[PDB]
């Protein structure tokens, strides 16, 4: 753009100029710098070099893993992690300036296109169940409710895992596999609203002081949101409510006594 | 299963046909290009001569 | 099996479907370079004589 | 259908009539596309003389199906 | 008294990997 500024200000004269024999210099300098094959070239060429069998890596839906760390954890893993990004640049090459793309390349895109949206809601998914069990076991009172659908979704994770691959059975998995965790996570989002609220009535046994009709008022609250916890069944309510009651016992005795000597 | 197993197969086979048919025109579309560039160009060297 | 072979035909079919539309793809740039670079060369060398 | 009195007739009849006349066209359909196959299969022996072979078919029908 | 049910994860997801085979 600047060199055709340059030729409308004199035509032919800039070229062999005072100073339009070092503007030619820098600009074709600059071209020589401003090279696309070589990206071009780099890039038909990794992925020609090793993507080549990165293409169709569908069939191993499930991997296990290792993860060097405190314990050395391993997780999950589908894999489809540099190929969603290959798929957008031969889409981007062949809109933005179409070369003779590698046409293997194209087709093996496109076989990764057809199957691509079902992997985004598998690591989608596992993402979210990953999320979950690090809330889960941040907590521990949780457990003994969750256990059941943590379970669940367990053994339909194992039913995923188990299988690899399944050309007719895919979709109905994947969606069971989404409301399955949608559901877990609204659970735990749930009862942790439910246990906080538990808390600060547990918690505020001890302010209320000597006041029968308040503390009866509190008991009732709370055990409101244990049906809300039985209909929504978790898995072992009333052993945890077992636990609650035991301490609960134990704030009410202490205020009692407290009281008692004061009276 | 089985008798819409035949006809996809079938479908698929006929529109693969078309396929080969779009191909094919478009293969001795090139052929024709190229040996009009080839002939024309030797038609530039004549006249050049 | 059947179901299992039949979304696998479906699949691929359709994959052979993606082959037929690049080498469309290639053919279609192929008679646009050729028709282009015909022209050029044909009018160009007929002005140079 | 200009004796069957189309926009006449209650929405049963005419449910019947139009179910009738989409097998019509479906027929058509379905066998023009086996006689599609046949003539390409006729085409691949053909090739060798002609390409002229334009394969657009406007059926008169179409603009009355729509 | 029953004792119902609890699991866990890293466990279950270590197992099926001696399941994978």
């Amino acid at each position: 753009a600047y060199m055709k500024r340059v030729e409308d200000v004199l035509g032919k004269g800039w070229e062999n100029h005072v100073e339009g024999q070092k503007l030619k210099q820098d600009g074709d300098s600059f071209r020589m710098k401003l090279n696309t094959q070589e990206i071009f070239d780099d890039w038909a060429r990794k992925v020609q070099q090793r993507n080549l069998g990165v293409s169709g890596r569908i069939f191993t839906i499930e991997s296990t893993r290792v993860r060097g760390r405190t314990g050395n954890v391993l997780k999950l893993k589908v894999n489809f992690l540099p190929e969603i990004i290959t798929l957008s640049k031969e889409v981007r090459n062949l809109k933005w300036l179409g070369f003779r793309v590698p046409l293997a390349i194209v087709n093996k895109a496109h076989q990764a296109n057809q199957l691509y949206p079902f992997a985004i809601s598998l690591i989608e998914s596992v993402r979210t169940y990953e999320r979950t069990c690090e809330k889960v076991e941040e907590r521990n009172t949780i457990s003994l409710l969750v256990a059941g659908l943590k379970k669940e979704v367990q053994a339909l994770i194992a039913e995923g895992i188990a299988l690899v691959w399944e050309s007719y059975k895919l979709d109905p998995y994947v969606q069971r596999l989404a409301e399955t965790v949608f559901n877990f996570q609204e659970k735990v989002d749930d009862l942790l609203i439910i246990e906080e609220k538990i808390d600060l009535e547990v918690r505020s046994l001890e302010t209320c002081m000597y006041d029968h009709k308040t503390f009866s008022e509190i008991l009732n609250r709370v055990q409101k949101a244990v049906d809300d916890l039985n209909l929504h069944s978790y898995s072992n309510l009333p052993i945890w409510v077992n636990k609650l009651d035991m301490e609960i016992e134990r704030i009410l005795g202490v205020r009692l006594q407290a009281g008692l000597r004061a009276w | 299963l089985e008798q819409e197993k035949h006809e996809l197969r079938r479908r698929f086979e006929n529109r693969e046909g078309e396929w080969e048919g779009r191909v094919s025109e478009l293969e001795t579309d090139v052929k024709q290009l190229q040996d009009e560039l080839e002939r024309q160009q030797l038609h530039l060297r004549e006249a050049d001569r | 099996h059947l179901e299992q072979e039949k979304h696998e035909l479906r699949r691929r079919f359709e994959n052979r479907e993606g082959e037929w539309e690049g080498r469309v793809s290639e053919l279609e740039t192929d008679v646009k370079q050729l028709q282009d670079e015909l022209e050029r060369q044909q009018l160009h060398l007929r002005e140079a004589d | 259908l200009g004796t069957r009195k189309l926009m006449h007739v209650a929405y049963e009849e005419f449910e019947k009539v139009m179910v009738a006349c989409f097998e019509v066209f479906q027929t058509w359909d379905d066998e023009y596309e086996k006689l599609q196959v046949l003539l390409r299969d006729i085409v691949k022996r053909k090739r060798e003389e002609n390409l002229k072979m334009v394969w657009r078919i406007n059926p008169a029908h179409r603009k009355l199906q729509a | 008294e029953l004792a119902a049910e609890d699991e866990q994860v890293f466990l279950m997801k270590q197992q099926s990997l001696l399941a994978k085979q």
